[PDB]
């Protein structure tokens, strides 16, 4: 159907007269939500004298699953059922079902401030495309304009399990102050509706004693 | 079904919808019905857990039939 990775086969273009629901689509009830070429009563169902392609039906059991680009959307709805109007849709889905279990990657914690940062680990997925970062490590407020705190991008990346995205708090003014307490804020969404994710740490340049 | 180097009318049985529920004329079992293969077309997904256990639809006949795949297989 229209926003799900699921079922199958009823013909629309939006809210004008002659528009049943579940994608796709196969004749003239025109354009721009869905997967096949044409835009109305749909089956590659298969069986009978067109078991090559289909079984098309008048009682209304005629079958193909899901969504796309070009089939039941934005039309001035004179594409003969009868009627009649300028109406609109567009829909493309991604996967979600019964959820579960945790997802783990990206964890490394302590290098306080001042140098290239190394691994900074906070999580999500889901955008077009994912996101950004900042320069942190771990704690209370930072110190300004010292020797450069730096990028996230040696952290243990994985884009679409839901387990690394942005951490945006601004040590654009970098630090040599002391304890593990410059910048820290990262905390965002889990992974996936069959098994989800969980969250991790800021991004790490070392402080030292060559005393 | 044919023409001198030129299409078949491609062979496939579609009558046998039930592929793992019907077929037990094989082992312990001298009897399962000829009707059990054609009018019960929901079979394989009704062996799973509670996630997506519904469908089974498409098939492939012979007689003229497959004008979309392999009538080219002699054309």
């Amino acid at each position: 159907a229209q926003n799900i990775t699921a079922r199958i086969g009823e013909p629309l273009v939006l809210k004008c007269k002659g528009a049943p629901k579940k994608p796709p689509q196969r004749l003239e009830w025109k354009l721009n939500t869905g997967r096949t070429e044409a835009w109305k009563v749909l089956s590659p169902q298969g069986g009978g004298p067109w078991d090559s392609v289909a079984r098309v039906l008048p009682n209304g059991s005629l079958f193909l699953p899901a969504v796309g680009i070009q089939d039941e959307g934005i039309f001035r709805c004179q594409a003969m059922n009868r009627n009649g109007k300028e109406t609109k849709s567009n829909y493309r889905v991604r996967v979600y079902q019964i959820p579960g279990k945790p997802e783990i990657v990206d964890s490394a914690s302590e290098l306080t401030a001042g140098v290239p940062n190394k691994v900074g680990t906070c999580v999500s997925e889901g955008s077009y495309p994912a996101g950004t970062l900042s320069w942190h490590l771990d704690g209370k407020p930072l110190v300004p304009n010292e020797k450069g705190v730096s990028v996230k991008e040696q952290t243990r990346r994985h884009p679409e399990t839901g387990l690394f995205t942005l951490q945006s708090e601004l040590m654009v003014t970098p630090a040599r102050g002391g304890d593990p307490r410059p910048t820290f804020s990262c905390s965002f969404s889990p992974g996936l509706p069959r098994h989800r994710a969980l969250r991790t740490a800021p991004i790490q340049p070392r402080v030292w004693e060559p005393v | 079904f044919k023409d001198p180097n030129a299409p078949k009318r491609p062979p496939s049985a579609f009558f046998l919808f039930c592929s793992e529920y019907r077929p037990k004329i094989k082992g312990e079992h001298p009897g399962l019905s000829i009707g059990d293969v054609a009018k019960k077309l929901g079979e394989m997904w009704n062996n799973t857990a509670a996630d997506d256990k519904q469908p089974y639809e498409k098939k492939a006949a012979k007689l003229k039939e497959k004008y979309e795949k392999d009538i080219a297989a002699y054309r």
